[PDB]
């Protein structure tokens, strides 16, 4: 199948600065001009949550602060002003083959 | 408003089998394919399962493959999940998700499912003697 | 060495058709066949001027109540307009029977 | 893109031209340009304003007077009304989108239909004279004036004139 | 005039496949 | 002619020949004339005559009466009848024209698109023992006699039965 | 079909394939077995699921009450809303069975177009470098090792590299 | 249900017209095209003339052609044969036939007919002196 | 015209037995799965009526008991159980051309 | 009836704007596209410009390009002529025409257009010191 | 551009008999069985009005006496039955280029 890696692994930053976790697949995900991507967070006691589908667009209840780019294999989530409500674990996730793969986890947390 | 609640979970011996129900109500049930996904403790996410809008069609994972039973009733907007042929890697936290792509067609194993909108809230499998 | 090329035109219109195989495709060219713009006018139908009632329904005018004797007759009319605050109709109460008639 | 022209084996269009739908792009000793097909395109906008008129100019209709009034007593026939005015309305939205969207997927293709064409009727000329190096662009085994690019544009290529300099030319 | 429908676009396509 | 057969690559039809949809005309030094593709044009016939008798079996109207009648008591219904009859004339009437207009359309391609594989399907079975000379024809690189006409349009035709004989007159 | 490659030049489908629509069916000195294409059909896909989303869901539906009730003294307004519970009958009925009918009509030229298409991409890939035998299928004028087979299967062939050795091969054959 | 009734048959001497109808029922009549087949005394049954469902195109067969003329009419539902220059052996037993094929439409002097769904109660002709 | 003939004629059998009626065509009829055959019966004094149409199809009415089956150019007709009222004649039929060519006739006749 | 009536000619010295506007009447405006032709005093006709159905695409001749504007507004039944910097050689007797060919689309720079159906009677307009 | 033209100018001819007048451009107009020609008659003082549409169809107001025709690069005019008032300009133009260009003009006039 494919795997992924996202290479910050617990990176930790204060109130209001930027936080950039990028994500590389074995292989190429996105077709047609399309980005096969999605992230979710989970807070302690709680489920997995989308936070950000198609890798550019954003849920609604979801923040403005929370955005992500990327295309081919290489994608990032970038945190724009980080809040200390948003100590969570991020994933990806590449829903283009029939055995969806997550990645191995990211956690953000206070300096 | 979409819910998604699930139970039926607990602690269980190896060699027993165990059956889960995720009921679904607030949302158009019969038009979205559903999955399962679990959490395995100290471990991320992986897939599990995936049955497809009219329950023709079911997929499993490389690693349950042969011993869980997807199974669906529309009539009552209830998921279900047969479990069988336990071993001690298999504890986990089990979500049932719902698929993105409305009425989604998956006619062989490698399709491109549709990202997961909601999940359940949870609960918890372990095995142990 | 010479070439020769095959292709097609193209250009930066943004608008977009939806087919049944696939949706949101750009074209370079579009006509529109719905139209979603009203002037926000009641305009002549048939070049007459409706026979605007104002502060009156089909009762004050054809009856006769007091309170609209000032609006004047037209030699013809297309349609009928009333205002939803329409109120001073049949001044004396009673059943005006098949009034909608 | 049933045919295959269009989004198939034709990598993109060339914004650079606004001639015609159909255009070219010649190349010789002397330098490039932009032209386009003059017949093709003007076949196809002339079908396809006979689509629009076909499609808008045949919708047949004569005076309506769609509101009805009816008091508290007439419950019956205002819900019959109403019934009717839904049935319309489902129906004409239900065959409205659907025609619109076949419409859509017929000139679409209508429009890789006319790009194949083209393409075939190049091939069908210069039927040894010219490598089909790929993406609809044929690379030509012969040096000749704009009489060849007008004339391929211009249904007149003669073949023996270049055959055996083609021929000659070939390893 | 023509009449009431509920949808919201109804563009008939006219040109190519816009891909610049 | 979306696939560019009739009015494409070939210029006009054959008025002599009323035997058949598709046909073949041939010439050697034992016989001409105009000899239909029987399987191809009869596949053609039998699926038209169903597509006629989908397009007008699926009319299923039970026994209506259209005819109604109101005194001037109740001139609203009588309106609202008119508005039924009327709605229904015009869906009727769009639906109609445009369904024609699109069968037609569809017919006319289907006819483009036999003649088309009937010429792609003779050229496969040829491969390259004549040149193509165009307008559809196929000028032989070898004798090839009357069993020979049966071989390519029955489809039984032989490639390395003449391939040496071709190769003769071709260099 | 419209376009002759279903049971056109290729005769009949393969049974021996699982993973895909559109596929091939390959065998070289050594090994074999079917390799469904991914890229086509995933599209054919995508596109099938559209068109079945449109069919299904584009057709919107408010809540109504069809059953009315007449008294005897009011035969004509009973016989009113007969005709136009029929009339609507015949519409909905004509319309989705020609509905019916031309769509299946369309997506099955849609698979022939997109089978013929894949035909045409591995003939204009390949070319003179290979002969085709009918029946869809391509004889090689050499002995391709791998990513021959995988090149061809994603659109990506080298052409010229292997081009020495299949025109050397090729004058053994064509004299 | 169908019938095919016929009459009008007789005695007749070589080189005179004779006329035949078969008047049908039952069913609806325009949309089917109709045969004619006769019987040949000690021998077995052959082929006569059709004419499709509007009457545009009428075929005959190889024996009689030239001088069978075939016609029908749908205001009155009667399939009728015309005689033209017959001979002894045109003595037989006449059955009208009807096609299968709804609406078959016959625009080439080959293409593929329907069978033969009902037949008629036959008519006897004798061309004698 | 497509010249048609069956070769077993004037078959006697008693009652009980099978009688097959084999039937032959110079040329191929049938073509993409559609069998252009069917088999009349008539008793003396009685029109022809359709026994088999298609080649392996019922007509609604014929007992159970008549059945026939076979592709290309060979197409036979099995009476199992045949009964005293079932004497009569048999006639080929292909539909393919325009002119329909019936077999010469076989006749079957209790012993 | 339909009826292509205009006025706003008169005398304009070299280098001021002048305005021309007919309105019409008697037949859907919208659907037919509109032109402008002028004749000389003496010269004779030649063609100025035209506008498509919507007024989306407006294309010009090869002379008065760049110094002319046309302009319509479909609500207020009415065409309409700008200018910028005129010349002596702009004496004529402006026409304005209508095309033949209904919900005509003028996409690009060489199409085809109808046969200019009816005619206004022409207002004078002359440039002079 | 493509340009029009018309051979006979300002023709002196007289009442009851035939003025034909001709038409021939630079390059070809018509098109897929199109005539694409339009005339036009003018009195002095007087607006212009379409006149033969197509070069071969009639309009309605035109006399069923005066016609025309053409086909490919040269169309003609026919005068049959000529009246006092049909004194007047005669003009082409080619609707096949976004410029339809006129002729330079003929006339007929009372011999
Ligand atoms: C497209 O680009 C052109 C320049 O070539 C510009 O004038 C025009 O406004 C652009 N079109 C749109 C719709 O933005
Ligand atoms: C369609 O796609 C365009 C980009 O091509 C995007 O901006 C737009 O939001 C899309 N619209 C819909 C309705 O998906
Ligand atoms: C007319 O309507 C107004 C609405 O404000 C009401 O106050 C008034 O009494 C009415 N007059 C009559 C005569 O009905
Ligand atoms: C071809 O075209 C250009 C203009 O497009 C012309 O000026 C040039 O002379 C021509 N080239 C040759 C080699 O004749
Ligand atoms: C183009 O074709 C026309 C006839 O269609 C012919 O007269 C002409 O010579 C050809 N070539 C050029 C350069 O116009
Ligand atoms: C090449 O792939 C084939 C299957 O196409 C496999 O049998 C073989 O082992 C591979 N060989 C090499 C040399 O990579
Ligand atoms: C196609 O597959 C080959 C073989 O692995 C690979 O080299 C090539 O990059 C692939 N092409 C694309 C576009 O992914
Ligand atoms: C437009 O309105 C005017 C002014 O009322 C009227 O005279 C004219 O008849 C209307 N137009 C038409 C075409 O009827």
């Amino acid at each position: 199948d494919i795997v992924m890696t996202q290479s910050p692994d617990s990176l930790a930053v204060s109130l209001g600065e930027r936080a950039t976790i990028n994500c590389r697949s074995s292989q190429s995900v996105s077709s047609n001009n399309k980005n096969f991507l999605a992230w979710y967070q989970e807070k302690p006691g709680q489920p997995p949550k989308v936070l950000i589908y198609w890798a550019s667009a954003r849920e609604s209840g979801v923040p403005d602060r929370f955005s992500g780019s990327g295309s081919g294999t290489d994608f990032t989530l970038t945190i724009s002003g980080l809040q200390a409500e948003d100590v969570a674990v991020y994933y990806c996730q590449q829903h283009y083959r029939t055995p969806p793969t997550f990645g191995q986890g990211t956690k953000v947390e206070i300096k | 408003q979409v819910q998604l609640v699930q139970s039926g979970g607990g602690v269980v011996p190896p060699g027993r089998s165990l059956r889960l129900s995720c009921a679904a109500s607030g949302f158009t049930f019969s038009t979205y394919g559903m999955h399962w996904v679990r959490q395995a403790p100290g471990k991320g996410l992986e897939w599990v399962a995936v049955i497809s809008y009219d329950g023709n069609y079911k997929y499993y994972a490389d690693s349950v493959r042969g011993r869980f039973t997807i199974s669906r009733d529309n009539s009552k907007n209830t998921l279900n999940l047969d479990m069988n042929s336990l071993r001690t890697e298999d504890t986990a936290l089990y979500y049932c998700a719902k698929d993105s792509q409305l009425r989604s067609l998956l006619y062989f194993d490698w399709l491109s499912q549709g990202y997961f909108d909601h999940w359940g809230q949870g609960t918890l499998v372990t095995v142990s003697s | 060495g010479d070439t020769l090329c095959i292709g097609y035109h193209a250009n930066n219109s943004t608008d977009t058709v939806d087919t049944v195989l696939e949706k949101n495709v750009t074209v370079t060219h579009s006509v529109n066949l719905l139209e979603d713009k009203h002037n926000g006018k009641l305009c002549k139908l048939r070049g007459v001027a409706p026979l605007h009632l104002g502060k009156c329904n089909i009762a004050g005018w054809i009856l006769g109540n007091p309170e609209c004797e000032s609006l004047s007759t037209a030699s013809s009319w297309s349609y009928i307009v009333e205002t939803p605050s329409s109120d001073n109709g049949t001044c004396y109460p009673g059943d005006f029977i098949d009034y909608e008639e | 893109g049933l045919f295959g022209a269009i989004a198939g084996f034709i990598e993109g269009g060339w914004t650079g031209m606004v001639d015609g739908w159909y255009g070219y792009h010649h190349q010789n000793e002397q330098g490039s340009g932009y032209a386009a097909d003059l017949k093709s395109t003007q076949n196809a906008i002339d079908k396809i304003t006979n689509k629009v008129n076909s499609v808008i100019e045949k919708m047949n209709t004569q005076f309506t007077a769609v509101g009805k009034e009816f008091n508290h007593l007439e419950k019956r026939i205002e819900n019959l009304n109403k019934k009717v005015d839904d049935g319309f309305l489902d129906i004409w939205t239900y065959n409205a989108e659907l025609l619109v969207l076949l419409e859509n997927e017929r000139t679409l293709d209508y429009h890789d239909s006319n790009v194949k064409n083209l393409y075939e009727k190049v091939r069908s000329q210069l039927k040894n004279n010219a490598k089909e190096i790929g993406n609809g662009c044929f690379e030509f085994y012969h040096k000749c004036d704009n009489t060849c690019m007008e004339s391929v544009k211009n249904g007149t290529y003669d073949y023996p004139k270049y055959s055996e300099e083609a021929k000659l030319n070939r390893e | 005039c023509p009449k009431y429908v509920k949808s919201t676009k109804l563009r008939l396509a006219t040109g190519l496949r816009n891909i610049p």
